[PDB]
Formats: structure tokens, C-alpha cells, sequence
């Protein structure tokens, strides 16, 4: 008799959103792959569910994947990605960077990304390395075999810089964003990037 | 405050190509067959 | 003498084994947990036991009350374990035992509301293999021997498929052949 | 300049690309009309293990 | 026969015949195939044997 | 199919009011439980045990409730009569911690009893607030100078009164009294419920004695009585613990 | 005289009396207990094998088989040397020791105790 | 003067391990002086070293009278008029070096009452597409 009045809404286990939020918070790498794939699908198909305004304890959960990508970009001038354990971290970092790119066309998931004083350091870092590519300086010459790792790395950063620039609306004199992009514009041949 | 809500219909297509031009017709059919099913609820 | 003492230890160890009748479901993301050792996720969610701040919060007492909660849950899985049932048996301050209970319920190691009749089954890892867990000798059932590294399989068990591994059927269906 | 961590890269990535090219050899005409996929290939384990899933989704 | 046969994955000719009778009967409905075999075999094994 | 769901049974209040189980919370083969005996993989076999069809027949369905440099331990008693049945128990409290409010502990503790009367919570929280605020600067002491007091100690648990005697040094901080009560109950073979109940009956006595070192400041460190084997050479111990049923 | 022998004999009789009290009620009379708060049979911890060691893999004899063999086993090293723990001692204490083979025996017992794994 | 008779009359013979060959039944030395130094560096009026001598002799000889049972902390606390916080220290010290609980009947040691150990139990995983077993 007691096994007849079960609530129908919780008899499938946990719901999928708490499943995705707990899967990243653990350390199991395949479950992290699953969680990032589902976050990417929900970010493309219905971004308001993962609006940063609604779920506030979600942006450091992506910072903990995006912030260790700076070491990989530093070491990417040589053939650094040797085993199959650093590459998985690279792909998780690029996928989380795409998720934050996709959430940044909302105008309510954007101010939280702007007020963070550490995503802009990553954007400035990626743009400085792409300026080192675009000028041709001997410091940090790009290794060609990592180039497809870097190329789609720099299309996902400019689309952040295209979205947050309206909130950097006071332009200073000796700015690094403006100097870097005006260095980049002379080099590239992409219609989309221009 | 919790609200146990049914999620949105996400178009997970059976075969998954990679080029966009093999997708747009199926996604148009999904948008029609979702918004017509959802319009009567209003 | 060694064969008879080994058979004696195997008999009086199978006498105290707590044979399983109920399957236990944990969520897939909480597969990092092991009964024996303390994982790094537990050391950054409950730092009060490992900072050596106070005297009443050591890692040994943490591990004792953690194994107490999980072992008193898994012997009666169908029953929702409560705080007041644990607080009367373990001697800690109330805030810390509430923290540990809410932690273990957060990961779904205890109190995991699921109905497994409405979900399918899979075969994730490989089919075959003699999966044998290695326990310790329970010190108290050791031989007297007034004056020998003998290992002993207590319980053999075969399973035809994962569908009968998930529901604890040990080819007893030759009894009930439907 | 540094030969160690490019030869390890070669021995990793050549192996991985060989596995990727040998990810497609059991989908021919006369390799599927015969029986040496379903029977006795628990060494392979890839298909004939999805049948617990695919029937439960109603596809058949 | 009616008796319970030996340890599974033997597939005596009686069970093969009744499986093929079921497939000629129902064309689907593998519960209605697996009981017609005798009910001591699962759906997930009748499909693994017909393939 | 044929699988039990993993939760949704919380038969605890009926064992609180069973009148056979010796629980002091409320007033108003040959084994009993199969935790050493296999059942040959039929769950139906567990319905032969008389305390287990009690938890399937008399059970209910519950919904899950959802949620500093030095600890200071304070024992808290709880004695409330409410509609014939009473509530008499005891628990420690960490004064330096504030992660849980006494309102939240009152809401949790009332939920296991299955009362949820919305006014027991306020009364329990007011009693906890009172006994915490009465003892804020008496358990935060820094006792030195080697008191070494004698301690008689008693414990009440359902006409099974525990009583013992020992010499205590409340100057060193090496021996946790919870470890002490653990060492007692390991030796005498009692149930695990005597593990908190002795230590919760010890800290109070520690702050009873501490009381007199601070409030009246009466030193009276004069001959803790011994039996001429250890500290004070009389001629060259006191007692031993026991469990008496009255 | 006749003091210290009498006191120590009373201690040994009290020790054996506590043992004969604790062994009958728990293990011999009804073989366990029953917690009233949770329907769990309490048992003394000495018969329970507190830790758990590593796993072991194998393969079945006949190939192309689908059967799963899950089982258990016990294990110990030599089952005669006790577990008087010297590993819970820092390595700075016993270096003003009298002998050298005493130091060798301490290191041998500690390296025996650190082989809890297999 | 008092313990010579007591060691002579009714003591079962001495069994001692090889890493306890440094032990001295007559006096104390640097190992016991540096392990628990509170009996020596003037902690109190009570903790003079002669009481430490008397208690360590009483404990080791109480184990000599019954080498096949576990000497517990309470059974020595009945006739040792000392701090329980130091009885625990000396008892864990002498058990730690393998002297007075070394070779005993292993079913004599007190263990804390508790539930059974569930480590060999079978766990199944809640994968988001099934219920695969938990086999590492």
C-alpha cells in the first residue's frame, strides 16, 4: 500500500540540470565530457535555461575549465600536446569557451560576464598572442601543427570582444584592446573576422 | 522556490551531419512542427 | 593443522559476512567514492576536520562517522535514514553531523530517491572476468596458534548477464523456471 | 631543438590516426551479409551490446 | 517437450523451431516471441540469437 | 520490473511510539534481523522477520528535507511536555560555529518526530537560545594550574543507571572525553547509545567545576582522595564503573 | 606485604570478568543486537574486516562467453605477526636507540605493516 | 623491595619481540623521556617520575599475570590512582611498542559495537541512459 503513492516527478532519479551541474563538480572526465556536451546543446537550443542571471553559481564552474587554458596557449608554440590527457583538457577548455561565447548574446547573461575582472584578462591574453602571430615577432612564433587548435581558439574570443565592447564604452588613450585589434585588422583575410 | 517544469523540445536529429545545408530543411520542419503544436496552448 | 585452521577461519568468517539481499543505486557522477580512503572532494567540502583547528575534529573521527552513516544506510536501503536516528548513536556536535549528513545526501551516497523499474539496463564494461574484492582478515577471527599468508575465497557467485547482476539473481532461476 | 616530446607526439598521434582509419572496416557489403560480426565477436563488443538499448527505445 | 532444458545458450532444435514459428506468427512483438519459445528466455537473447 | 525503489519509507515515529523498543524520546533461526543470514535472493523472505513487515505495513512516504579557530562544546538538555507525550533528550552544541541556526535544528528535529506543529519549533529554539546565551563566557576559559579534581558521574537511561568515579586533570587537553566514553563502552560491552550520553553527561560536569574556578574562584585544590598507589604517597585507586538496574 | 599481588590479581580477575560479560551477551546468546532507532543488527567490529584492499581482474576459460563472476576473498601477510603499530611514530624518535639490529627490527616491522596492500 | 616476591611467585614467563630488546625493566631512558615528556618537565606536582615507574611496572606485571587476555584500560584503572588522561598515554605507549598486548587471544580485544561492514556489496550506477554495473 505504501508503494502506490510515489511522487511521479522524482522517480527517475535526479533531474538533468542538477545532473549536469554535479557532473562537472566531480572529477570523472567522461562524465565531464557528457556534461559539457549537454550544456553546449542547451546553450545553442534554449539559452535562457542557462542564463547566468538565473543560475549564479555556474560561471566559476566554467572559469575552472577556461583559466587553465592559458598555460596551454603559452606552451602551444612547441609540440606540447603529447599524450591523450592534456588534449582532453584542451578540448574541454575550448568547449567551455564556446559555451560562454553562446551565452553572450543575451544582454542579461552578459553583464555578469563583464563585471568579472578575470575573463577580460583571458580575452586580453588570447588577443596578445594573436597579435604576436599577426605582426610576425620572433617572440612566440606559432607552431604550425597546433594551428587548427589555435585558429578556432581565436574565433571564439573575438565574438566575446564583439559582445562586451559596448560595456568598455569609455575608451582610454593607451588601451591594449584597441591597439591589439587595430594591429589584427591589417593582417587577416577573413570577411567574417574583418 | 522550486517549480518542477517540463523542459523545451530540443531537436536531436537521428542522423547528424556537419554541413549546415544538410540541416536547414529539417530544422525548418522542426520549427513549424513545434510552433504549431505550441500555438494551441495559448 | 594449517588446512583445518584455514577451513575453520573460512567457516567463522562466512558466519559474519552480512549477505546482500538488496541492490544499491548510486548516481553515476558519485563513482569517485570508496569506503576505505578519503577523497580530495571530501577534503575541500568539509575542511574543518583536516585543518587541525579544533581537537574534537580529526580525520579519524570523520572517517568513523562517515562509515557509520553509509553502513547503516546500505544494510537497509529502502528506508530513508534520518538525522535523529544517527545523532543518538554517534558522539559529535550537532552542526558537524548535520554537515556530514547533508554532504552525503548531496552526492547521493545516501538517500537517493529513485524507482529503478522505469529505467533500462546496459553493459558498460567487459563481460567476463573473475572480479574478486580483496578484504582484510577481521582481527578477532584470527586463529589462536600458541607459538602463513593464506587467502580464502568466501563467496563464489556467477552471473549470466548484467540484467541479473543488477537484480541480484545468481542463476537461482533453475529453481523457479517459470 | 627538443627531440623527446616530438617523438613521443609522433608515437602517440600515429597510433591514434591508425586507430581512426581502422575505425571503419566492418561495414562492407560481404562483411555484413556474412555472420562474422554478430556471432563470436565479443572480442569486438561494439555492436550486439546496443540491443539491450535499441529495443528499449522502440526502434527495433 | 515441456521440461526445463539445460544451462542456457544451448538452443536445442525444439527452441529454434518454436522461435521460427513465432517469427512467422507475429513479425514483431518479441515478448510474444519469447513466451512462445517457453518464457525461460529473455527478449534480449532471442534477438541476439535470431541475428 | 520487480525492483524495490531506493527510498520513500521513513518508519521512524512508530518505533518511537512502539512501547517495546526502549527509546527515551517519546512516552505516549532465532535472529530478529537478517544482517547475517542470506535469503537466497528472494526479497519476500525478508517478510518472515517480525520487525520488517512492521516497516512495510506501518510505513509511510517521506519527502527529503533540503538545505572559527577553536570549537567550544556546550551540552544542551531538552525537556518539553506536549499533548501527553514528552520529549527528554540531550545534545552538544558548537558555540563557535554558526552554520546552522537553532530554528533550523528545531525544524529538522520536529520533522523526524512527525509533529510539524509550527510552535514546537519556536519553543525548542527559545530553550536552545536560552541555554546558549546563559553560558557564553563560562565555557571559553583557559584553565591552568593543575586542578586534578575527583569526579563522580551518573547517567540515566531507562532504569539502567550508569555510575563511576575517577580522577581528572582538567589542565591538559590530550584526552577527548568522547574518546574516554568510547573506551568505556568498548570495554563494558554496552550498546552504542551510551557513547554520546556519557560524554554529554561529562562536559556539563566540566563546566560545573569550571564554574567554581571562575565565578566564586574557590581554588580548594586540597587532597583529591586516592588510595596510596599513584600521586600522593599515603602508605605506598578509587573505584570502577558499573551498570546497575534499579 | 601481600598488597601488590592482591591488587594485581583483583585487576586480572576484573579483566577476565569483563571479558566473560562482554562475550556472552553480544556473540553467544543471540549473536548480535538490534538498534531501536534503525532496523540494523549491531555487531562487534572485530569480526567485520574494517578496510578493503585492491581489486583483481581475470578472464574466463572459454572465449566468446558472457558470464560475470563476482566474488570475494580474504587476504593477510603471514597471519602471525600482530599489528602493534609502529608506523604511527615519527622517524626522529628512535635514532638514539641502543643497538643497530634493534633499528633493523623496527624498520622490518614497519615495512611489514606498510604492506597492507598486496 | 616489594615487587621481587611478586615477580617471583605467580608470573607466567616472559615473551618479548625483537624490536623490544631495548627495553629495561629496572629503569627508564631516553625513548620514554622523549615520547611522553610530561612526566619529567615539571607538568604538575602529581606527575613525578617515581609514580611513572610504579605505574609502568604495575601495567607490565599485570600483563605478565595473564599473557593470553587483552589488558584493558579500565581493569588497570581500578587500582592505579593516577589521571585517566595519563593512564591512556602509558597504556597506548606500552601497547604501541608491542609489549603488553602483543601475543594474546585475538577474540579478547574490545571492539566498539556498530553496524556491519558493506564493502563487498554490489553497487549499480545511475548512468543517464541505463543501469550499468559498477565494475572497476
Amino acid at each position: 500500500n505504501v508503494f502506490q503513492s510515489l511522487p511521479k516527478e522524482t522517480a527517475r532519479g535526479v533531474d538533468d540540470l542538477t545532473r549536469m551541474e554535479m557532473a562537472l563538480l566531480s572529477g570523472i572526465p567522461e562524465e565531464i565530457k557528457w556534461s559539457l556536451k549537454k550544456y553546449l546543446t542547451y546553450s545553442n537550443k534554449a539559452p535562457y535555461m542557462i542564463s547566468l542571471r538565473t543560475l549564479p553559481d555556474l560561471l566559476p564552474l566554467f572559469k575552472t575549465f577556461i583559466l587553465p587554458l592559458e598555460r596551454i596557449v603559452e606552451g602551444l608554440n612547441k609540440s606540447s600536446i603529447c599524450d591523450s590527457k592534456a588534449m582532453d583538457s584542451l578540448q574541454m577548455g575550448l568547449n567551455a569557451l564556446l559555451i560562454l561565447r553562446n551565452l553572450a548574446q543575451d544582454t542579461d547573461s552578459v553583464q555578469i560576464l563583464v563585471k568579472d575582472r578575470e575573463i577580460k584578462s583571458f580575452i586580453l591574453f588570447i588577443l596578445k598572442k594573436f597579435q604576436c602571430v599577426a605582426t610576425g615577432d620572433n617572440k612566440w612564433q606559432l607552431y604550425e601543427g597546433n594551428a587548427t587548435f589555435f585558429n578556432e581558439l581565436t574565433h571564439y574570443t573575438l565574438d566575446l570582444m564583439e559582445a562586451i565592447s559596448s560595456y568598455i564604452a569609455p575608451a582610454m588613450k593607451d588601451d591594449h584592446y584597441f591597439q591589439t585589434l587595430v594591429s589584427i585588422l591589417n593582417y587577416t583575410k577573413d570577411r567574417y573576422m574583418v | 522556490p522550486l517549480n518542477w517544469v517540463q523542459g523545451p523540445a530540443i531537436f536531436h536529429m537521428l542522423t547528424s551531419p556537419y554541413t549546415q545545408d544538410e540541416i536547414i530543411n529539417h530544422e525548418m520542419n522542426f520549427l513549424k512542427g513545434r510552433l504549431l503544436e505550441l500555438q494551441e496552448i495559448t | 593443522n594449517y588446512e583445518q585452521e584455514a577451513q575453520k577461519l573460512e567457516e567463522k568468517a562466512l558466519r559474519f559476512l552480512a549477505k546482500q539481499t538488496h541492490p544499491v543505486i548510486i548516481p553515476s557522477f558519485a563513482s569517485w567514492f570508496d569506503i576505505s580512503k578519503i577523497h580530495e572532494i571530501e577534503k575541500r567540502s568539509n575542511p574543518d576536520f583536516f585543518n587541525d583547528s579544533s581537537r574534537f575534529k580529526t580525520p579519524k573521527a570523520y572517517k568513523d562517522t562517515r562509515n557509520f552513516i553509509i553502513n547503516t544506510y546500505r544494510l537497509s536501503p529502502y528506508e530513508y535514514l534520518t538525522i535523529t536516528a544517527v545523532r543518538r548513536n554517534v558522539a559529535m556536535d550537532v552542526a558537524s553531523i548535520v554537515k556530514i549528513h547533508a554532504f552525503l545526501e548531496k552526492w547521493g551516497l545516501i538517500n537517493y530517491q529513485i524507482d529503478p523499474r522505469t529505467k533500462p539496463s546496459l553493459i558498460g564494461p567487459s563481460f567476463t572476468g573473475h572480479f574478486q574484492v580483496v578484504l582484510d582478515t577481521p582481527q578477532g577471527l584470527k586463529p589462536f596458534l600458541p607459538e602463513f599468508p593464506v587467502n580464502l575465497t568466501i563467496k563464489k557467485n556467477v552471473y549470466d548477464s548484467a540484467q541479473d547482476f543488477n537484480a541480484l539473481q545468481d542463476e537461482s532461476r533453475n529453481s523457479r523456471q517459470i | 631543438l627538443h627531440p623527446r616530446e616530438t617523438l613521443t607526439h609522433y608515437l602517440w598521434s600515429s597510433k591514434q590516426n591508425e586507430l581512426v582509419l581502422q575505425g571503419d572496416q566492418y561495414f562492407n557489403e560481404d562483411a555484413a551479409r556474412t555472420s562474422d560480426i554478430y556471432s563470436n565477436n565479443n572480442n569486438d563488443r561494439s555492436l550486439m551490446g546496443n540491443i539491450s538499448l535499441l529495443y528499449s527505445q522502440g526502434r527495433l | 517437450e515441456n521440461n526445463g532444458n539445460s544451462v542456457k545458450k544451448n538452443w536445442s532444435d525444439q527452441e529454434m523451431l518454436l522461435l521460427l514459428e513465432g517469427i512467422e506468427m507475429y513479425e514483431d512483438q518479441w515478448e510474444k516471441i519469447a513466451d512462445h519459445v517457453g518464457g525461460h528466455k529473455r527478449v534480449e537473447d532471442c534477438i541476439e540469437k535470431f541475428l | 520490473n520487480q525492483l524495490i525503489p531506493q527510498a520513500y519509507i521513513s518508519n521512524f515515529h512508530n518505533r518511537l511510539t512502539n512501547e517495546d523498543d526502549g527509546i527515551p524520546i517519546f512516552t505516549m533461526g532465532n535472529a530478529v534481523l537478517p544482517d547475517l543470514q542470506d535469503q537466497h535472493h528472494n526479497p519476500f523472505n525478508i517478510l518472515r522477520y517480525p520487525k520488517i513487515r512492521d516497516t512495510f505495513i506501518n510505513g509511510k512516504v517521506v519527502s527529503p528535507y533540503r538545505l572559527s579557530g577553536e570549537a567550544i562544546m556546550i551540552p544542551i538538555t531538552l525537556d518539553i511536555e506536549h499533548m501527553g507525550h514528552t520529549i527528554k533528550d540531550q545534545f552538544l552544541w558548537n558555540y563557535n560555529d554558526d552554520s546552522i541556526s537553532p530554528e533550523e535544528f528545531a525544524s529538522i528535529y520536529c520533522k523526524d518526530l512527525d509533529m510539524t506543529s509550527a510552535t514546537l519549533q519556536t519553543q525548542i529554539a527559545n530553550i536552545i537560545k536560552e541555554q546558549l546565551k546563559d553560558l557564553e563566557n563560562i565555557a571559553a576559559t583557559e584553565i591552568m594550574s593543575d586542578l586534578h579534581v575527583i569526579i563522580n558521574l551518573t547517567c540515566n537511561l531507562q532504569d539502567r543507571f550508569f555510575e563511576d568515579n575517577f580522577q581528572w586533570n582538567l589542565n591538559d587537553k590530550s584526552l577527548t572525553p568522547e574518546r574516554f566514553a568510547t573506551s568505556i563502552v568498548q570495554d563494558l560491552g554496552l550498546t552504542r547509545e551510551f557513547i554520546p550520553l556519557i560524554s554529554q553527561s561529562l562536559h556539563e560536569t566540566i563546566l560545573k567545576i569550571k564554574k567554581d574556578w571562575v565565578d566564586g574562584h574557590l581554588i580548594q585544590d586540597h587532597v583529591p582522595n586516592d588510595a596510596a598507589f599513584g600521586y600522593l604517597s599515603g602508605i605506598r585507586s578509587n573505584w570502577c564503573p558499573r551498570v546497575e538496574i534499579l | 606485604t601481600n598488597w601488590l599481588y592482591q591488587h594485581s590479581a583483583a585487576c586480572s580477575r576484573f579483566n577476565s570478568d569483563l571479558f566473560y560479560d562482554r562475550v556472552k551477551v553480544l556473540l553467544v546468546d543471540q549473536q548480535g543486537l538490534r538498534d531501536a532507532y534503525t532496523n540494523i543488527l549491531h555487531i562487534p567490529e572485530s569480526t567485520q574486516s574494517t578496510t578493503v584492499l585492491g581489486w583483481r581482474r581475470s578472464k574466463n576459460d572459454s572465449p566468446s562467453d558472457t558470464s560475470i563472476v563476482y566474488e570475494t576473498v580474504i587476504h593477510d601477510n603471514d597471519l602471525n605477526k600482530p599489528k602493534t603499530g609502529l608506523s604511527e611514530i615519527p622517524k626522529e624518535i628512535y635514532e638514539d636507540v641502543v643497538d643497530e639490529d634493534v633499528l633493523r627490527a623496527i624498520t622490518e616491522q614497519q615495512n611489514f605493516e606498510k604492506c597492507n596492500e598486496y
